[PDB]
RNA sequence: UGGAGAGUUUGAUCCUGGCUCAGGGUGAACGCUGGCGGCGUGCCUAAGACAUGCAAGUCGUGCGGGCCGCGGGGUUUUACUCCGUGGUCAGCGGCGGACGGGUGAGUAACGCGUGGGUGACCUACCCGGAAGAGGGGGACAACCCGGGGAAACUCGGGCUAAUCCCCCAUGUGGACCCGCCCCUUGGGGUGUGUCCAAAGGGCUUUGCCCGCUUCCGGAUGGGCCCGCGUCCCAUCAGCUAGUUGGUGGGGUAAUGGCCCACCAAGGCGACGACGGGUAGCCGGUCUGAGAGGAUGGCCGGCCACAGGGGCACUGAGACACGGGCCCCACUCCUACGGGAGGCAGCAGUUAGGAAUCUUCCGCAAUGGGCGCAAGCCUGACGGAGCGACGCCGCUUGGAGGAAGAAGCCCUUCGGGGUGUAAACUCCUGAACCCGGGACGAAACCCCCGACGAGGGGACUGACGGUACCGGGGUAAUAGCGCCGGCCAACUCCGUGCCAGCAGCCGCGGUAAUACGGAGGGCGCGAGCGUUACCCGGAUUCACUGGGCGUAAAGGGCGUGUAGGCGGCCUGGGGCGUCCCAUGUGAAAGACCACGGCUCAACCGUGGGGGAGCGUGGGAUACGCUCAGGCUAGACG
RNA sequence: CCGAGGGUAGGGCCCGUGACUGGGGCGAAGUCGUAACAAGGUAGCUGUACCGGAAGGUGCGGCUGGA
C-alpha cells in the first residue's frame, strides 16, 4: 500500500526520472537531475556489477513503483495477464495503465500518480455516472472518466486542468476540459507508451 | 417425492437460488437430478428468473410438488398455465 | 431428558406381540401341513394347506410380510405339498393345488 | 449389455462349473506398452460339454455362486491345447518360487 | 500461450554424483509487529471424557379422556356439566425419528471411482389411469379403583372410543403351485383351482375436499452383482477345509456358502494369493512446462462409525447419532434392591496439544418434517461475534518545499549520507458526527375465478438502523526480514576461534561487508520472518527423460520354464489401433466469454473441453490370430 | 444351534527393555606400530585358508587397476 513517502529518493536508484512527485519532478530541482546517482552512503561510488537478477529486478521495480503497485496486486496483475490472451507485456502494461488512478494521472485531473490515488481514494473521481472510490478500479474500453459535483468546483481539480488546458492526453484516451471527463478509449501499448521500462525484462521475472 | 426446489448458493448476502429437481430427502446443495432454472431473489440482472419450462412440465409429469416458492418461480415463468 | 420416540418403543413392542402371533401361526401351520402331507394323508392335509395360505395372504396385508415373501412363503409350502402329494396322494378333493 | 468375454477353459474338475481364462490386454497407464494380464473366471453350464481346453464366451450372469458370476454361452473352438498348456505349466511354476 | 538456475568434492578443470538453496502451497503453528472492511475459513492430536441449555417433532380436520377458564338447566342450586367447545396436559393412532447434522476410528474391499447387469428386486410419501370402500365384532392404553418400588417406573382388576386390531362377503385386479403357448435364466397375456382387500374425517348435503384398499405404469431413492482403476513391503511364498463346486433346503424384497445337511476334492497364488504396515475413497486441491508426484481440509457424491462389541424388533427403508436389549469401560443417583447416561449435533467445559472460536440472534429467507390450512418444530441453515488463518480491497496522506536545517552515521576533514525526507505553506479529508435507510420477500393465506389456471388484497426482517446514500469532519498505525556468495542491498564501531551466525559453502585467531550495535540500503508491507509437511527445481527412479569399461551399476557362465519380442509376399476377421454420431463423463472447481456486489476476492449465467468407459457403424497400414506360400533367419 | 465377551493352553508377527558383549561412527595435535599411494622401501588388490597386538604376513591361484 503506497509503498510510503518518499519518491525523489526512487526517482534516483535506476537511473531514469520516472516522475513521481510531479511538478517538482518537473522543475528544477528534482533531486535527479541534481544527484543522478543512487541514494545511500555509498551511492556515488563505482557501480557495482548489476547481476542477471538484478537487472530484471532494477526495471521490474522501475514497472512497478512508477504506478506505485503492492507487489502481490503487481504479481496478481501479471498472472492474470499471462492467462489473458495477448503479447503478455503489451497487454500487462495496458493493464497497468488502465487502472483507475492511472487513467486518471493519464487524464490529468492530478500531477502524480499518488495524487490521482488520493482523488480516487476520496470519492472525487466519477466512472459511468456514479462515484468510484477505488485506485485498482479497471476501465473498460470506451467509458467516461468524468469528476463528480462535489469535486467539479474544487480548487485542485481546477488547477489540474487549468494546467491540462491543452495538453495533449493519449491517443488511447480522450479529454474535455469543459466537462471535465474523458473516454477511455482502448488499451495502450509500449508503442503508445513512454515508459522507462523494457516490459521483456518484467516477464523474464516472473518465471524465477 | 421428487421436489423442485430452490437450491441455495452463491456467498454472504449474494443469495442466488437454484430451481431444480432434487429428492425430498437430499441436503439443500445435494447432488439434484436437473436444473430447470435459476433465481436471483435480488433482480441485480434483467435476466434474474430463467425456467426452462417444458422440463418443468416433464417434472411435474412424473410427479412433483414444487414448494411454496418454487411454485411461484414457476408461475412467474409460465408453467402452470393451460393455454 | 427423555424424548416421545419412547411412544414408539412402546408402539414397536406391541407390534412384535401382534405380528409374530401371525408370523410363528404360519410356521407351525407350515409344519403342520407338511407332516400331514408328508404322512400320506389328503384334503385332511389340504385344509392346513389352505389355512396356511389364508394365514400368509392375511399378513402379507398389513406389515407383517411383503407381497414378496408372501409369495416366496406359498411358493415353498404349496410347491412341497404337491411333490409331497405326488408321492402316492391323488387329491381328487384338492384344494389350494391347482390341478 | 452383458458383459461378453472370450477365454479359454482350463478347469472344469467341479461339477457345473468350469473355470475360464480371460486374457485381457491393455496398454499401460504409464510406459504405454500393450500387456497381457490374464485372469480366471469361474463359469457355468450344466449340461457340461466343455471339456478342459474348449475356447469359449461367457455372459455375465446372475450369481451362481460365490466367485461363480458368469455363464458359458457359445465355443467357438474345439481343443485349443496348446494354449491350456500354457496356463498349466505356468501353474507348474509356482512350485519353484517356494522357499 | 510452455520448461531460468546456483553454491559445494580439487592447486585448477571436466565429468558423474549427492547435499543444500532461491518458487509455489497449507485446517497451519510460532516470533516480532498489527488500523479497517468484504469474502471464505478455524481441535489435523485424545474416535479421550463431558457440566449446562437447546439440536425431533407434529396432527383435534383420526379417537377417547383427565385439567382449568366464557354460557347453563335435564330435577324446584353448575353439579350422569351430557354440551356448544377453548385451550392446555398426557394417552391411543398415523406420519416423521432411516432425512438433515457430526466425524475418519475402522475398512486394501465391489468400500470407492467409473461403465454395465438386474428375466434376481424393493421403492413409504408423490404422479398417470383403473376398481372400490358392504356388513359385523374385539381388546388396549388413557381413565377409575388397588398394590409394589427410594426413584426409575412397574403390576393387578374394571372400563371405553377411533383412520387401533380381527372376521365374513363382493375381486377390476394381484399371489401361488401346473390349464400350456409365447418373451426365453424366475412376465403384463393367460385358465380351472386356491388365497387376498378396505377407513373414515371435515364440510354449504340429496356436493366436494382430506384420507383409505388393491393393482399396473412412472419418477426418485436404493439393495445386490460384474468388467476395469485402486498405496508400500517378497527380509510375508504359499494360502484357504464353508474354503471351492453340486444337489436339496432355510432366510432375504432378491442372486449368492448369505446359512445348514449330504456328496465331490476343489478355489486362489510371482499378472503378487496370504500375512504385515498404512489409509476413508472420489469430484477435486496443491504443484508441475507437461507427463507425473503429493494430498483428500472446506464444498459435493458414496461407504463406515455414533463410548468398544454383538444383536434383532418396528418400518417402505435401520440391524438405527439424540429408539431398544445385552456384555464391557467410565460417570452420576441410590434408601444399596437397582436405576440413569452416551456432544464424532450447535455452543461450551476439561484433558492431550505447538493450535483451532461464541454456552450469540433468528426461522426473515431456502430446505426438511407434521398439518387440509393457520401453525409448530428445525443449533439444517440465514446471519452475527471471535482469530491477519488465507484471499481480495483500502488507509496510514497529497501538492509545494534547501545546493540541502537540527539530530544521527561516515568522513580523505573538503564534505558526503539519511534527503523532499522533516518543520512549515496550502487542501483532500480514513476514522468519527448527524439525517435518511434497504435489495435481501412474495409467496403461504384472503377474495373474484370453479373448493383449478389468471386478476386484486393485506401481514411478515434475524442480519440491522447494517451496508449504502446525503451533510459535516481530524493529517490520521508501520513494521518485519535481509545486506559474504547463492540473493537485491555496505560502511563504521564493539567483539577477538570468544560471544555468537548458519539453509549449504563457511565467518569468527585484532583492520569481521558473514557475530553484537549504529548509520545506510534492499525486499515485502499490515504484514514480514521461522518451523514442519508437500510438489517443483530433482533429467536425483529418467514414459516424454538416465545409465552400466574405469565414475554407482553386467548376473561367473551355459541350458532353459513363464514371459517379452518376431523375416517376406497373400486373403478373411477386426482383437489392439484409429475414426464417426451419440450415452455417461453430476453439480462445485479448473478454462473461456459476458455480468452483480464502489473494483477485486467472491458470486451468477452461458459456452467449450473432459481423460476414460459402454454402445452402433466404419477404416485395415501396423500389432493380433487362423489359413496359404516363400527362403534372406534358425536347424539338418 | 449360532453368539459378543471372559477364561485356559499354545502359536505367529512387531515393539520396548535386559547384566554383558560384538562390532560401528565420532571426538581432543593420545599410545602402538607403517599396511597403502612413488619399483611405499616385500608390486598391489581380490578369492580362500591359517596365523598374528594391530594394520597385516604367508600359502595356493587369479588379475594388471604393476614392471
Ligand atoms: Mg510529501
Ligand atoms: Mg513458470
Ligand atoms: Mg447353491
Ligand atoms: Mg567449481
Ligand atoms: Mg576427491
Ligand atoms: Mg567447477
Ligand atoms: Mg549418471
Ligand atoms: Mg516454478
Ligand atoms: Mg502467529
Ligand atoms: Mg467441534
Ligand atoms: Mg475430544
Ligand atoms: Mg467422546
Ligand atoms: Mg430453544
Ligand atoms: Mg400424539
Ligand atoms: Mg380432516
Ligand atoms: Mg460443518
Ligand atoms: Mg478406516
Ligand atoms: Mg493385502
Ligand atoms: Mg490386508
Ligand atoms: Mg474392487
Ligand atoms: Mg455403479
Ligand atoms: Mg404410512
Ligand atoms: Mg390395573
Ligand atoms: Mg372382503
Ligand atoms: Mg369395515
Ligand atoms: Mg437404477
Ligand atoms: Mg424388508
Ligand atoms: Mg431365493
Ligand atoms: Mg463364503
Ligand atoms: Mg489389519
Ligand atoms: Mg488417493
Ligand atoms: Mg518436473
Ligand atoms: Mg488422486
Ligand atoms: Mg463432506
Ligand atoms: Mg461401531
Ligand atoms: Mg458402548
Ligand atoms: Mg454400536
Ligand atoms: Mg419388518
Ligand atoms: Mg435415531
Ligand atoms: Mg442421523
Ligand atoms: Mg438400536
Ligand atoms: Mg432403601
Ligand atoms: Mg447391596
Ligand atoms: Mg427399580
Ligand atoms: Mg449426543
Ligand atoms: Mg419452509
Ligand atoms: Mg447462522
Ligand atoms: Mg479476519
Ligand atoms: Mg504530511
Ligand atoms: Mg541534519
Ligand atoms: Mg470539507
Ligand atoms: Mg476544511
Ligand atoms: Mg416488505
Ligand atoms: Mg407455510
Ligand atoms: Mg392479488
Ligand atoms: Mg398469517
Ligand atoms: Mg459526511
Ligand atoms: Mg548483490
Ligand atoms: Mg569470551
Ligand atoms: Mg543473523
Ligand atoms: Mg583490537
Ligand atoms: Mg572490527
Ligand atoms: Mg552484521
Ligand atoms: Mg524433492
Ligand atoms: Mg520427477
Ligand atoms: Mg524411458
Ligand atoms: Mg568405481
Ligand atoms: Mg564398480
Ligand atoms: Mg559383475
Ligand atoms: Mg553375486
Ligand atoms: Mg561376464
Ligand atoms: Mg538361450
Ligand atoms: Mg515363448
Ligand atoms: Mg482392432
Ligand atoms: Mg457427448
Ligand atoms: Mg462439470
Ligand atoms: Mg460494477
Ligand atoms: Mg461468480
Ligand atoms: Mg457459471
Ligand atoms: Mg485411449
Ligand atoms: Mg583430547
Ligand atoms: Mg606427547
Ligand atoms: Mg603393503
Ligand atoms: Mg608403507
Ligand atoms: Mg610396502
Ligand atoms: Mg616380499
Ligand atoms: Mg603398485
Ligand atoms: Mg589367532
Ligand atoms: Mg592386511
Ligand atoms: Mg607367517
Ligand atoms: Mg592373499
Ligand atoms: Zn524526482
Amino acid at each position: 500500500g503506497r509503498y510510503i513517502g518518499p519518491v525523489c529518493r526512487l526517482c534516483r536508484r535506476e537511473g531514469v526520472k520516472l516522475y513521481l512527485k510531479g511538478e517538482r519532478c518537473y522543475s528544477p530541482k528534482c533531486a535527479m537531475e541534481r544527484r543522478p546517482y543512487p541514494p545511500g552512503q555509498h551511492g556515488q561510488k563505482r557501480a557495482r556489477r548489476p547481476s542477471d537478477y538484478a537487472v530484471r529486478l532494477r526495471e521490474k521495480q522501475k514497472l512497478r513503483r512508477i504506478y506505485g503497485i503492492s507487489e502481490r496486486q503487481f504479481r496478481n496483475l501479471f498472472e492474470e495477464a499471462s492467462k489473458k490472451k495477448g503479447v503478455t507485456g503489451s497487454v500487462f502494461l495496458g493493464l497497468l495503465e488502465s487502472r483507475l488512478d492511472n487513467v486518471v494521472y493519464r487524464l490529468g485531473f492530478a500531477v502524480s500518480r499518488r495524487q490521482a490515488r488520493q482523488l480516487v481514494r476520496h470519492g472525487h473521481i466519477t466512472v459511468n455516472g456514479r462515484r468510484v472510490d477505488l485506485p485498482s478500479y479497471r476501465v473498460r474500453p470506451g467509458d467516461e472518466i468524468a469528476v463528480a459535483e462535489k469535486s467539479r468546483n474544487l480548487e485542485l481539480i481546477r488547477q489540474n486542468l487549468e494546467a491540462m488546458k491543452g495538453r495533449k492526453v493519449g491517443p488511447w484516451l480522450s479529454l474535455d476540459v469543459e466537462g471535465m471527463k474523458g473516454k477511455f478509449l482502448r488499451l495502450p501499448d509500449r508503442e503508445d507508451l513512454a515508459l522507462p521500462v523494457n516490459e521483456q525484462l518484467v516477464i523474464e521475472f516472473y518465471s524465477r | 417425492m421428487v421436489k423442485i426446489r430452490l437450491a441455495r448458493f452463491g456467498s454472504k448476502h449474494n443469495p442466488h437460488y437454484r430451481i431444480v429437481v432434487t429428492d425430498a430427502r437430499r441436503k439443500r446443495d445435494g447432488k439434484y437430478i436437473e436444473k430447470i432454472g435459476y433465481y436471483d431473489p435480488r433482480k441485480t440482472t434483467p435476466d434474474w428468473l430463467k425456467v426452462d419450462v417444458e422440463r418443468a412440465r416433464y417434472w411435474l409429469s412424473v410427479g412433483a410438488q414444487p414448494t411454496d416458492t418454487a411454485r411461484r418461480l414457476l408461475r412467474q415463468a409460465g408453467v402452470f398455465r393451460q393455454e | 431428558r427423555n424424548l416421545s420416540a419412547l411412544k414408539r418403543h412402546r408402539q414397536s413392542l406391541k407390534r412384535r406381540l401382534r405380528n409374530k402371533a401371525k408370523k410363528s401361526a404360519i410356521k407351525t401351520l407350515s409344519k403342520k401341513a407338511i407332516q400331514l402331507a408328508q404322512e400320506g394323508k389328503a384334503e385332511e392335509a389340504l385344509k392346513i394347506m389352505r389355512k396356511a395360505e389364508s394365514l400368509i395372504d392375511k399378513a402379507a396385508k398389513g406389515s407383517t410380510l411383503h407381497k414378496n415373501a408372501a409369495a416366496r412363503r406359498k411358493s415353498r409350502l404349496m410347491r412341497k405339498v404337491r411333490q409331497l402329494l405326488e408321492a402316492a396322494g391323488a387329491p381328487l378333493i384338492g384344494g389350494g393345488l391347482s390341478a | 449389455p452383458k458383459k461378453v468375454l472370450t477365454g479359454v477353459v482350463v478347469s472344469d474338475k467341479m461339477q457345473k462349473t468350469v473355470t475360464v481364462l480371460v486374457e485381457r490386454q491393455f496398454p499401460h497407464p504409464l510406459y504405454g506398452k500393450v500387456i497381457k494380464r490374464s485372469k480366471k473366471y469361474l463359469a457355468h453350464d450344466p449340461e457340461e460339454k466343455y471339456k478342459l481346453g474348449d475356447v469359449v464366451e461367457i455372459i455375465e450372469s446372475r450369481p451362481i455362486s460365490k466367485r461363480k458370476r458368469f455363464r458359458v454361452l457359445r465355443l467357438v473352438e474345439s481343443g485349443r491345447m496348446d494354449l491350456v498348456e500354457k496356463y498349466l505349466i505356468r501353474r507348474q511354476n509356482y512350485e519353484s518360487l517356494s522357499k
